[PDB]
RNA sequence: AUAAAUUUUUAAGGUAUGUAUUUAUUUUUUUUAAGAACUAGAUACUAACACAAAUAGUAAAU
RNA sequence: ACGAAUCUCUUUGCCUUUUGGCUUAGAUCAAGUGUAGUAUCUGUUCUUUUCA
């Protein structure tokens, strides 16, 4: 994230970026297990 | 009612017990018999085991990184 | 359909989970109406479960806050973790950090329902049980009377 | 052991004030026949024992119906559906 | 008397060997009367022998002749993939 | 002494239980000090 | 054990994308202007995207209905969403499961 | 100038299940409920009962 | 004086009606109506001792 963050606060408002990369850190729950995404992509987003 | 057991059941219980006489048919003779024994490449921007466990195997990660996709 | 908490639901919930546990919801939004699972176990863990942390800063807390958020740009729940403090709040409280620089019915019938609803342990078959026994029980005093009166009539 | 040692003692002299308080308040045969043996003993005292044992019984099981009472009464804490919860969650109480 | 000895009175094997129920039965009744893979193996196995032996019956009363008799044994042995249904119990048999 | 079972998942006569027996110690890494604090010079260098 | 890239890396990566867009000419995105004249088509379009997944249901579940209401809502009151929306991009970083 | 031909069937998985159906005669010291009447409906549960007419406890649906 | 027995209370000990299994958390989770049966939720008015 913190790589992207900067690298689309090259190409769009520091606003909307940060609602992106702030957009991903979820908790993902599948029945009982639940797990903060600290890393990766989440794709399922409509703009992923 | 669903309870985990505490016990078995003794053999002796069915031992006393008069027999039948049903005939399956795994009792049927087989074998009857014994055996005995005796210029360009510059360009770009970079310039010049068993682990005990499933988990953290290299195989179970390898199957997982093809399946679950 | 837009909802809010009256602690009433609130309260009926935490018994709730006080009972079923956490990872049961489903159940835990029968008793309590006009809510979901989801709803229900999302006010519980980022809000009413008591083990949360809400309090002041500290400059342990705050130095803290400033570094990891300047560190990492926006990643609340991480950073959250960091902090052992609930997202939205050291979401919250950070940009109140940066905000110092400038320039009666039916619901008590819904509580008859769940607080009718918690004390009863068995399910269908134990209670079906206590109805035959009893039953049965009748039966048997009813046999005797029957044997009692015939004794005042002597014929036993 | 040591309890049933400690025991031991305690109807000891409890058993000596039965005696000495008998004071205060005042053989082996053997059958030929069969290798069955026979002893000869009063009426008395048998007496004094099976009652004993039944005061025994008796008091044991009143401090612990007295126990029932207060116990269940005095602790208000915790939920409780049903008496087993009580019973049950004051095991808890009593971990830690 | 292997069935009525089970007490299913309300099956009627007819002269043919066919066994059929003559009261709607009640499910209980149902459970009790279904009957083995031997059972019914060996009806059906009756009624093949039934059958031919029937058509010697007749030919001897005199009401057919040599010629048809011969071929009615013939059509027999060779339709028994439907006459009778003995391919129900071994399924087997329908190598033969 | 063994402790006594409360499972968040089975509760099998109905029992009810005080709440929290149903219910890290790191920091991070300087990698991120270094990431975010070079991906920074590198930006204030670039808009410069 | 920390991030991976490491911060040579980083920069090296950054840097040229930098180099790239400069040499591109690129102009940025601006944030969606609340004086828009395209909008409510751009509007329209996302909102059938989300409709056509339940044109074929016959049968709606729960968190469903909760959707189709949000979005025929969303045609009724364009103005009153468009507004929520850029509010909610303007600020809120924290999000459900 | 080609002769190249697989199969084919039976049971199992509104309702199951359970209960009673005796007719024909086996010897003579305790204690307190606040009491009574009136009234309406509102949330519930249910019911093989009622909207060319039909569904059940191996399987379910864009 | 101390010793012992009895009654009563307190504390410790003992645990006294003191969570009994497995599979994809075992799976699924709200779309109706008419009448009818039962459950039970409010208010109103009057009145607080005894003997043959
Ligand atoms: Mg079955
Ligand atoms: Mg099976
Ligand atoms: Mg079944």
């Amino acid at each position: 994230f913190t790589l992207l963050n900067r690298l689309l606060r090259l190409i769009v408002d520091p606003n909307i970026a940060d609602y992106i990369t702030a957009k991903n850190n979820v908790v993902i729950n599948f029945k009982d297990m639940s797990h903060v995404n600290k890393y990766g992509l989440i794709r399922g987003l409509k703009f992923a | 009612s669903h309870r985990p057991q505490l016990e078995a059941r003794s053999g002796a219980k069915a031992a006393a017990y008069t027999p039948t006489g049903i005939e399956h048919a795994r009792l049927l003779p087989g074998h009857t018999t014994l055996k005995y024994r005796k210029s360009w490449r510059k360009g770009t921007a970079f310039g010049r085991g068993y682990i005990n466990d499933m988990t953290k195997s290299e195989y179970h990660q390898e199957f997982l990184h093809k399946h679950v996709r | 359909k837009g909802g809010v908490w009256t602690n009433v639901e609130d309260q009926i919930l935490k018994a709730a989970v006080q009972k079923y546990g956490t990872h049961q919801w489903s159940k835990v939004a029968s008793l309590l109406q006009k809510k979901t699972a989801r709803q229900s176990e999302l006010r519980w863990n980022e809000y009413l479960n008591p083990k949360l942390n809400f309090t002041e800063f500290s400059k342990e807390e705050d130095a803290q806050l400033l570094d990891l958020a300047r560190e990492l740009p926006n990643q609340w729940r991480t950073i959250a973790d960091m902090m052992a403090r609930p997202a939205q709040v050291c979401v919250e409280r950070y940009n109140r950090l940066l905000e110092s620089e400038d320039s009666e019915d039916e619901e008590k019938e819904m509580l008859a329902e769940a607080r009718a609803r918690l004390l009863n342990t068995q399910g269908k078959k134990a209670t079906r049980k206590i109805r035959e026994r009893m039953l049965e029980e009748s039966k048997r005093i009813a046999e005797l009377q029957k044997r009692r009166e015939l004794k005042q009539a002597g014929i036993n | 052991d040591q309890l049933a040692k400690l025991s031991y003692e305690k109807t000891l002299r409890n058993l000596a004030t039965q005696t000495q308080n008998s004071s205060k308040q005042d053989k082996v045969q053997k059958d030929t026949k069969t290798g069955k043996i026979t002893i000869a003993d009063d009426d008395k005292l048998v007496n004094k024992l099976a009652v004993s044992l039944q005061s025994e019984s008796k008091k044991r099981y009143e401090a612990r119906k007295r126990q029932m009472q207060n116990a269940k009464t005095l602790y208000g804490v915790e939920s409780f559906i049903n008496d087993k919860n009580k019973q049950f969650n004051e095991k808890l109480s009593r971990e830690s | 008397l292997l069935i009525h000895r089970k007490g299913l009175t309300y099956l009627h094997l007819d002269y043919n060997f066919n066994l059929k129920p003559t009261k709607t039965l009640t499910t209980k009744e149902r459970k009790k009367s279904r009957l083995g893979n031997s059972f019914h193996l060996m009806r059906e196995l009756l009624k093949m022998m039934k059958l031919i032996v029937d058509t010697h019956v007749q030919f001897r009363l005199g009401n057919v002749d040599a010629f048809q008799l011969a071929d009615g044994i013939h059509y027999i042995l060779n339709h028994i993939g439907q006459l009778t249904g003995i391919y129900r119990y071994k399924y087997k048999v329908m190598h033969q | 002494k063994i402790p006594a079972a409360v499972s968040n998942w089975k509760n099998p006569n109905g029992y009810t239980v005080a709440l929290e027996r149903r219910v890290e110690n790191n920091t991070i890494n300087d990698g991120f000090m270094k990431l975010s604090e070079a991906l920074e010079n590198a930006d204030k260098k670039a808009r410069q | 054990n920390g991030p991976e890239i490491t911060p040579e890396e980083a920069t090296t990566i950054f840097s040229v994308m930098v180099e790239w867009l400069e040499s591109r000419s690129f102009s940025p995105i601006p944030f969606p202007p609340l004086t828009y004249k395209n909008d409510t088509k751009i509007l329209v379009l996302a909102l059938e995207d989300l409709k056509d997944v339940y044109a074929s249901k016959v049968r709606l579940n729960a968190s469903e209905r909760e959707e189709l209401a949000l979005i025929e809502e969303a045609y009724d009151n364009p103005h009153d969403t468009l507004n929520r929306i850029k509010k909610y991009l303007l600020t809120q970083r924290v999000f459900k499961p």
